[PDB]
Order: C-alpha cells, then structure tokens, then sequence
C-alpha cells in the first residue's frame, strides 16, 4: 500500500 | 544522449504528446533530453519532468512490491523451494528502478539544483532529490543504507528550510514537499510521530492561509491538503 | 538472444511473475526466450505468450490511436502548423509497434506453426498470425497494404477451416478466433455485413452446443459469446 | 474505440 505522495 | 540531436522545443512538445498517450517512459526520455540542453526549466517543464519520472518509477515500485511480497512468502516456513527465480527477477526490477533513480539524481546534480536560485525551482528540485533517495531507501539493504536514508532527509530538510522562509504555507510545492517528507518519516525513518506532527502542522498552517487565495489557487492547495488529511486518517 | 542462457522452466516461471507484477514487456521477453528454446509450447505456455504480447501491442495501439487522432486534427483546415513533431512521434510509436508485430510473426514462422499438428495449437497460432497481421494492417499505408490485409485474412481463414473440422463450436479458441476475424472484417476489410454474419452464426452455433459442457467449460464459452454479442450490439 | 477482441 502507498500512502499519498505527489 | 540519444536526444542530443532534437531541438529543445521539440523535446518538450513530444513530452506533452507522450503524456497524452500515457507513454511515460518516452515522456521521461524526452524530458531528460530537454534537461540535458543545459538551460533552466520553466515551472511547466519541471512539472513535465517530475510527472514523467514519477510514473516510470511508480510502476517499478509497484512491481517491486509485488515481487518482494512473493519472495517473502517463498522464504517462510513450510513454503516450497522455488529456486533463485523470484529473487533474481526481484533483483532485476530493483536494479532497473535504481538505474532510473540514479538518472534523476544525476540530472538534479548536473546541474539543475546548482542553477536554481528562485524558491519555486530550488524547493521543487530538492523535493525531487528527497523523493528519489527515498525510492532508493525503499529497496536498500547494504552498507550505504543509512547514508541513503540521510541523503533523502537532508534534501527534504533543505527544501523545508527554504520553503518556510520563502513560500506561503498554501504554496502547492511547499504542501507537496511536506506531504512527501511526512511519508518519508512514517515509512523510511520509522518516525510515525514526526510524520503525523508534520502532516498536522502543515495542514493547519495551510488552512489559516486559504483566505488569501483566488478560487484557482484554493483548488490546488486544498487538493494537497486533502492528501495530508487522507494520510492522517490512515495513520491515526 | 538475451534470454539464451536462462533455463526454459525459469523463463516460464518468470513470465508468470511478470504477469502478476503487470510487467508485460518483461513477460513477453521471457516468453520469447522460452519459444526460442525450440520445444513446442503447452496450452498454458501459449496463453502466457499471447497474453504478454497482446498487452504490449495493445498499449502501443492505444498510444498510436491517440497520436494519429492528434495528427489528423493538426492537418485539418484552420489548424496551426505545429511542425513535424506529431508525425515524427506517431511514426516512432508506429515503428516500435511494427517491430513487436514482426517479432511475434517471426516466432510463429520460426517455427511454432510448422510444428503445430494438433488443432488446439495450430488454430491458436494461426489466429495469432491473423491478429498480428491485423495490427500491421491498422497502421499500413504503403505498396504492401493489400498484401498485409490478405496475410491476416489468409491466416484467419486457415484457422477457421481447421477449427470448423476439428473443434466443437463452443471451443474457446474457435470462439475467440471467430470474434477476432469478425473484427478484422468490420475494421480492416470494410466488410461489416461479413463481420455481423460471422459473429451471429458463431454465437448461435455455440449456443446450441452449450448443453454438452461442464460448468467450468460453460463459463469459458459464455464469456466469449458475450463479447460476440457486445460487438453485435455495437454494430447493429 | 476498440470492439472486443481476445
Ligand atoms: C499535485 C499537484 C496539484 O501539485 C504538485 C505539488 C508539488 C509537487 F511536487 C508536484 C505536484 C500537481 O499535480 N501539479 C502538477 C504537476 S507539477
Ligand atoms: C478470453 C479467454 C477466456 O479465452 C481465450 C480464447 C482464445 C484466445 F485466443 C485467447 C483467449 C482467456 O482469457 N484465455 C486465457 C488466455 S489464452
Ligand atoms: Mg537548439
Ligand atoms: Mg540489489
Ligand atoms: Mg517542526
Ligand atoms: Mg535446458
Ligand atoms: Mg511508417
Ligand atoms: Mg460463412
């Protein structure tokens, strides 16, 4: 799973 | 460089076409060629560079995680020996990912960062440097692991220091930097309290500054604020 | 061949891992290496080969269509001259697609088809030959366009002839062959009536044979029958 | 647009 990054 | 013979403007035009076609590897190669022309990048051009490489490495990271999970289960008790193939293929994807990260870090060091004097360019590039060291840290196991982690931390920290002095708390680059540095703390540095504190302070300081924004700026800032809130919800 | 030093079984294992990781270019390279070992393929191995290359070329075709659409609008009346870049990049994607099709057609000709004596292998490979000539036909504009179209037709027709003699009307290979040959008629040969007739006859003959099937075979056959019905709905 | 093929 990926927490949100930009 | 295979793009050395193409006009800078043609590389940028083709990067935009490649984005529309979802050909992110081509997009990244075009933007690498544009960077290698030696001229500074505009805001839109920095966006093209970052979008291209984020999509390339993002796919590699997703594949690496699938393969690492399979490898971890193949090494559990009671699992059957499948041979070296899972490790070999995980290593192949890992080496390709490391190669892309080294390419991006190479563009930043030669010579994007040293020529970036405005906050909006310098913070953006230092954020990218932190991001690509973070991706290296996700796969690192050797003698240099702690130095890779600290290279990410150091780049993010310099970006934070400049952004706090030179940008409003709603600036989307500052918000995205804080979002990603918070994820670095949670996932890489084993510092969930620092991750949560950074996300919360960033969100609250941005909230208090939204009243200064136009509707278009408000939309950009609140989009990233929602990502901070999403992570806080995941973590608390 | 870069895969020449890897064990056949390891290539197949890695193709399956690449599928799980959605790394279809790797999957195709692994399966090319397996074909080049010179041994015939099993049913599962033919599926791996076809899935890998269908996904690679499918992405290329989607990108080619985006770029061709942009190119067509850039050539309309009142559009502004953007220079050679759209055509050049469309040509670059087109050449890469043609290269993949030539690679697959090369595997089929050297020497998958000539060694395929059972209906389920020979029909599958001739269907693939029709598919990859069809993809070449989608982009063809030169002196050999009609011969490319006829090479697709000829391969599909030989596959149809064998499938009608040697397979039940519910066989999923026979159904998928008919589905794709019907699309060839509609999109490549400018023969929508033949496309609709083939899809309808194939659907009806399969319907009448479903009563012979187990529940698992029924699921496979009805899945492809639904695709035939979907196309008929699009076309009528 | 792509009609269905397998
Ligand atoms: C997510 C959003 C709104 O903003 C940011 C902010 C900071 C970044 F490091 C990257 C993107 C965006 O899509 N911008 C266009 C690509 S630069
Ligand atoms: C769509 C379905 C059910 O069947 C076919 C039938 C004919 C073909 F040429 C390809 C696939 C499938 O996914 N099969 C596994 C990949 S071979
Ligand atoms: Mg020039
Ligand atoms: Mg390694
Ligand atoms: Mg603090
Ligand atoms: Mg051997
Ligand atoms: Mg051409
Ligand atoms: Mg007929």
């Amino acid at each position: 799973g990926f927490p949100a990054t930009v | 460089g295979a793009m050395g013979s193409m006009e800078r403007a043609s590389l940028i035009q083709k990067a935009k076409l490649a984005e529309q076609a979802e050909r992110y590897e081509d997009m990244a190669a075009f933007m690498k060629g544009a960077v290698e022309k030696g001229e500074e990048l505009s805001n839109e051009e920095r966006c093209l560079l970052s979008v291209a490489y984020k999509n390339v490495v993002g796919g590699q990271r997703a594949a690496w995680r699938v393969l690492s999970s399979i490898e971890q289960k193949s090494n559990e008790e009671g699992s059957e020996e499948k041979g070296p193939e899972v490790r070999e293929y995980r290593e192949k994807v890992e080496t390709e990912l490391q190669g892309v990260c080294d390419t991006v870090l190479g563009l930043l060091d030669s010579h994007l960062i040293k020529e970036a004097g405005d906050a909006e360019s310098r913070v953006f590039y230092l954020k990218m440097k932190g991001d690509y060291y973070r991706y290296l840290a996700e796969v690192a196991t050797g003698d240099d692991k702690k130095r890779i982690i600290d290279s990410a931390r150091s780049a993010y920290q310099e970006a934070m220091d400049i952004s706090k002095k030179e940008m409003p708390p709603t600036n989307p680059i500052r918000l995205g930097l804080a979002l990603n540095f918070s994820v670095f703390h949670y996932e890489i540095a084993n510092s969930p309290e620092e991750a949560i504190s950074l996300a919360k302070t960033t969100f609250d300081e941005a909230m208090a500054d939204l009243h200064t924004l136009s509707e278009d700026s408000y939309k950009d800032s609140t989009l990233i604020m929602q990502l901070l809130r999403d992570n806080l919800t995941l973590w608390t």
